RNA sequence: GAGCGUCGGGCCCAUACCCGGCCGUCGCCGGCGUCGAGAGUGGACGGGAGCGGCGGCCCGCCCGCGGACGCUACGCCGCGACGAGUAGGAGGGCCGCUGCGGUGAGCCUUGAAGCCUAGGGCGCGGGCCCGGGUGGAGCCGCCGCAGGUGCAGAUCUUGGUG
RNA sequence: CGCCGUCGGGCCCGGGGGGCCACGCGCGCGUCCCGGGACGGCGGAGCGAGCGCACGGGGUCGGCGGCGACGUCGGCUACCCACCCGACCCGUCUUGAAACACGGACCAAGGAGUCUAACACGUGCGCGAGUCGGGGGCUCGCACGAAAGCCGCCGUGGCGCAAUGAAGGUGAAGGCCGGCGCGCUCGCCGGCCGAGGUGGGAUCCCGAGGCCUCUCCAGUCCGCCGAGGGGCACCACCGGCCC
RNA sequence: GGCGUGAAACCGUUAAGAGGUAAACGGGUGGGGUCCGCGCAGUCCGCCCGGAGGAUUCAACCCGGCGGCGGGUCCGGCCGU
């Protein structure tokens, strides 16, 4: 619930005076479990039925 | 040879949880530390319930937790339920009671914090009461599953209160021979 | 997943997990519901009691359409409205009351439980039940039918 | 700094506490060791007394021309003879109760009229008789294995008997011998403390293993001659 | 959340080698080679690594800055040591022990600083 | 008597029993104190009075800059009893084959796949790694995903040789 | 009454060798024997340093020693051979197979529990009295896009929240302090909380009580804690309510 | 000229070894052969000190200068809750 600030870089790899507050998705849980379930099923939608 | 005894040697008790949830895997790493190092028996029982499956951790509805906290002498302790706490819209009073659960449901978080109460989890619960001092444990209706009314001696024998399997209720589904006396026998 | 199976474990074994002696063949006890009355009565009775016979009157062209009344009980009765109104019905005013309409939320018949909110109400419904109607008369509320 | 140097003046008080803590531990276990020295003196006076009584009683009976008969001895050592396969249902259960589940391991048995009719039921499967003090003196010392939770632990020390068994007053090993030998009021929990005596096969060889010891063979009661056998199987 | 990073990466990372034997960490900041919690150098806020010197002679030592996290250009500060095999043994002891900066893994820093000079000196 | 009977002392050996090594399974456990500075089955105070004894003149860290190994938490260590198995059921597999996202700043015309091999080994095992010889253009690891995925048998099918 | 007992009771006893995990006189705290002795405590006061060595003591170390080249040193295997002992040919039905039971000449490749639907228990994950886009629409028509993202006045509906009856249909709150009638096989009137009770019941709380160097004198404190208390999940039983 | 790699059955020759209880197999060593490894009795590795011989530059201890870690007022601000 405590959210730092992240700079906004230029076209040259250099800071600018603007600073954005880090939005709350980057504090959310890290669950490679649920990724590994959802990635396993959403990869399957892609496929064609493949010869019969 | 040795035994004219059998072998029921290996217990069936669950030791590591089958779940791969990282956040549950850190609460286990915290709580397996405590239960061997405190000479406390609360911390045994929570560590069992973190292992336990999702059938055997039924959700507290919100008004069971109230009605088991207003019992006398318990206004001043903090409730701990391992498992989810959901909301009850049957009730109207919500007091300022203390709650410590895994994954309080969202509309239940507001109605606690409207009532000015305090919520915790087990990273926070361990700091206040490592021994579980001052903490009422609860659990939901483990038999309260829909299924457990199917389980009896048989579904027809002295009627046994069974809820038989059927494709849908009505007339013309499991009524004539056995469910009444004129059409044969009456179980 | 054919990689998590029982088949992939049981290769190398002869009978593939169906017995040398009994010999899993095709359909030993018939197909489907064969011989319910004859040789599977200890299954049909004692597990599906009442499967055979008739009980009632026939009704031709049964529509699920003239028997439509979703119920409600007096637990959920306050839950149709924002609970803004039950505060402003408890605001010490007079016998002024919210007119809760259950027909709007889809609920026709109001059944009853115990323990209804003390504040006075007006319910507008198509059907009532007299225990629930005894409960709304308990709190000094009113009971209005819509047609 | 000045605060930690103030504690190093106080450290001479601290190591006095370190001295004092090691000190009472020394003089507990010293005077707890002097106790074990004198309880064995009392027993060595006692077993001399109980042994010489049975001589002294009989000798003034025979003088006056009258028979002395001794009390029927109240402790039998039982060792199992036969095997496992081919076991009657009634004797299946009984040899479990006497902790004789495999072959050639044995316990002590409190003799009693309830316990006598057990030993008729398992007559072909055991060989048994009243021991001597010397036999019990060897078994607890040489083959002393005791269980604590489960897990039979070799005895090896008197601290094992102090915690696990001295609830009644038998903290050392010679108290364990007296309670086993003279059946007292706590023979039950001392006998439950010992694991079954996992002996060897006998040196000389048995004699036919099946018939009673009355029939010249080897099974059954023998009343002193199991002292002859327990020198073989030890 | 260092243990959060561990419970993701302790398997299924990149540059993790499982051939014929134990896992190996093979990570750009690490002293020993084991895929372990303590000898893991992306995870911790305070990490110690030593490396060879691309100058040809010497030992370079890598430490994380602890001031600015999530800023991986500036997050490392490095310094080389080229001394007479005994003063470079003590200087790495001074920099580890005489700070709070990881009193764990003292020796593993040194044994690598032991070993990497002997590869380098003849 | 190398027969029969009643016997005595020896002596012989089974995967059984004792003791010891080792693996595995099961039970009961242990270390997040990596604490060379922590040491708690009882520990702080300032008071009113005291002696056993540090100073009666009978009155208040560091010569050393130093100290091994551990702990994939699904890691490791400890102690103890246990192991037979058809039909069968579960578990573990860094066992193999083939295809797909991911990764290996992987691999190779300076020789990949295969195949052969009195060559060197590893694993209890499934199977693998290494050398040599052949060939001449692609192939394998680890984490996940997906199988038309593992043969001695079916008077097996087709091919081929005795 | 005596008599017998390597008796026993550490009996005691009064003088006159072995042995004992046995060592305060100076005199006091009680008992005892006719002043010493023994002690639970203190009046005596173990006047500490363990400084050294052995070690049948928590599973072996040697701070012991030799002897041998340019054809001899060690070695393990799916290499051969000798020999002792063991040793019938595999699948299959079967009460039983080396079977005078069946199939099997020999090698290579092919080759046999799959997929869709539906139900059930079990388990992981998301939400929670709610859940679900599964059918449609919106995104620009961007290779991978036959993907993915969005809707919410698209939640129609499915399954669940409510049951029972052939059907018309009806459809789940009691407990506490008073009052009215003959206060009875007896129902009604007014407040006050609002899901009953009993036995079991993890955990939690209160804990008398003592426990740690002179002493008093005082609060924290750790741990043990008799007994007591409100009691979860759940089981056994009673009461109630709906049809 | 069905001409890539060209396995196994089976056959040919060369080499080695064996031959009365059909062959083969398990356990046990043995003999021989084979390469392999060592270098053939001539094999330890690096650590520390007290000795012998040539060269470098410290440490301390201060001054030069960089970078870094470690603390309390909230200190000097922000922001946190
Ligand atoms: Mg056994
Ligand atoms: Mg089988
Ligand atoms: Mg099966
Ligand atoms: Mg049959
Ligand atoms: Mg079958
Ligand atoms: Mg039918
Ligand atoms: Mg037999
Ligand atoms: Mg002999
Ligand atoms: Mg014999
Ligand atoms: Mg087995
Ligand atoms: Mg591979
Ligand atoms: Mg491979
Ligand atoms: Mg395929
Ligand atoms: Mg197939
Ligand atoms: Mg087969
Ligand atoms: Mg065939
Ligand atoms: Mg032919
Ligand atoms: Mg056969
Ligand atoms: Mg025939
Ligand atoms: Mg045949
Ligand atoms: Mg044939
Ligand atoms: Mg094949
Ligand atoms: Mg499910
Ligand atoms: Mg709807
Ligand atoms: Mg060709
Ligand atoms: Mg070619
Ligand atoms: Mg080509």
């Amino acid at each position: 619930c405590a959210r730092p600030l992240i700079s906004v870089y230029s076209e040259k790899g250099e800071s600018s005076g603007k600073n954005v507050t880090l939005p709350a998705v980057f504090k959310a849980p890290i669950r490679p479990d649920i990724v590994n379930f959802v990635h396993t099923n959403l990869r399957k939608n892609n496929r064609q039925p493949y010869a019969v | 040879g040795v035994d004219i005894r059998h072998n029921k040697d290996r217990k069936v008790r669950r030791k590591e949880p089958k779940s791969q949830d990282i956040y549950l895997r850190l609460l286990v790493k915290l709580y397996r530390f405590l239960a061997r190092r405190t000479n406390s028996t609360f911390n045994q029982v929570v560590l069992k319930r973190l292992f336990m499956s999702r059938t055997n951790r039924p959700p507290l509805s919100l008004s069971r937790m109230i009605r088991k906290m207003k019992l006398p002498g318990r206004e001043n302790k903090t409730a701990v339920v391992v498992g989810t706490i959901t909301d009850d819209v049957r009730v109207q009073e919500v007091p300022k009671l203390k709650v410590c659960a895994l994954r309080v449901t969202s509309r239940a978080r507001s109605r606690i914090l409207r009532a000015g109460g305090k919520i915790l989890t087990f990273d926070q619960l361990a700091l206040d009461s490592p021994k579980g001092c001052g903490t009422v444990l609860l659990s939901g209706p483990r038999k309260g599953r829909e299924v457990y009314r199917h389980f009896g001696k048989a579904p027809g024998t002295p009627h046994s209160h069974t809820k038989p399997y059927v494709r849908s209720k009505g007339r013309k589904f499991e009524r004539a021979r056995g469910r009444r006396a004129s059409r044969g026998y009456k179980n | 997943p054919s990689r998590l199976r029982k088949t992939r474990k049981l290769r190398g074994h002869v009978s593939h997990g169906h017995g040398r002696i009994g010999k899993h063949r095709k359909h030993p006890g018939g197909r489907g519901n064969a011989g319910g009355l004859h040789h599977h009565r200890i299954n049909f009775d004692k597990y599906h009691p009442g499967y055979f016979g008739k009980v009632g009157m026939k009704h031709y062209h049964l529509k699920r359409n003239q028997s439509f009344c979703p119920t409600v009980n007096l637990d959920k009765l306050w839950t149709l409205v924002s609970e803004q109104t039950r505060v402003n019905a408890a605001k010490n005013k007079t016998g002024a009351a919210p007119i809760i309409d259950v027909v709007r939320s889809g609920y026709y018949k109001v059944l009853g439980k115990g323990k209804l909110p003390k504040q006075p109400v007006i319910v507008k419904a198509k059907f009532f039940s007299r225990r629930a109607e005894e409960k709304i008369k308990s709190v000094g509320g009113a009971c209005v039918l819509v047609a | 700094p000045e605060t930690l140097k103030k504690k190093r003046r106080n450290f001479a008080e601290l190591k006095i506490k370190r001295l004092r803590k090691k000190f009472a531990q020394k003089m507990l276990r010293k005077a707890r060791r002097k106790l074990i020295y004198e309880k064995a003196k009392h027993y060595h006076k006692e077993y001399r007394q109980m042994y010489r009584t049975e001589i002294r009683m009989a000798r003034m009976a025979r003088k006056a021309g009258n028979f002395y008969v001794p009390a029927e001895p109240k402790l039998a050592f039982v060792i199992r003879i036969r095997g496992i396969n081919g076991v009657s249902p009634k004797v299946r259960k009984v040899l479990q109760l006497l902790r004789l589940r495999q072959i050639f391991n044995g316990t002590f048995v409190k003799l009693n009229k309830a316990s006598i009719n057990m030993l008729r039921i398992v007559e072909p499967y055991i060989a048994w008789g009243y021991p001597n003090l010397k036999s019990v003196n060897e078994l607890i010392y040489k083959r002393g294995y005791g269980k604590i939770n489960k897990k039979r632990i070799a005895l090896t020390d008197n601290a094992l008997i102090a915690r696990s068994l001295g609830k009644y007053g038998i903290i050392c090993m010679e108290d364990l011998i007296h309670e086993i030998y003279t059946v007292g009021k706590r023979f039950k929990e001392a006998n439950n403390f010992l694991w079954p005596f996992k002996l060897s096969s006998p040196r000389g060889g048995m004699k036919k293993k099946t018939t009673h010891f009355v029939e010249g063979g080897d099974a059954g009661n023998r009343e002193d001659q199991i002292n002859r056998l327990i020198r073989r199987m030890n | 959340s260092a243990h959060l990073q561990w419970m993701v990466v302790r398997n299924c990372s990149s540059f993790l080698i499982k051939r014929n034997k134990q896992t190996y960490s093979t990570e750009p900041n690490n002293l020993k080679a084991r895929n372990s919690f303590r000898y893991n150098g992306l995870i911790h806020r305070k990490t110690v690594g030593v490396e060879p010197a691309a100058d040809g002679k010497g030992v370079v030592v890598v430490i994380k800055r602890r001031s600015g996290q999530r800023k991986p250009a500036t997050s490392y500060v490095r310094t080389t040591i080229n001394k007479n095999a005994r003063a470079t043994l003590s200087s790495i002891r001074h920099m580890i022990r005489k700070n709070k900066y990881r009193p764990d893994l003292r020796m593993a820093a040194i044994r690598r600083a032991s070993a990497i000079l002997r590869s380098q000196k003849p």
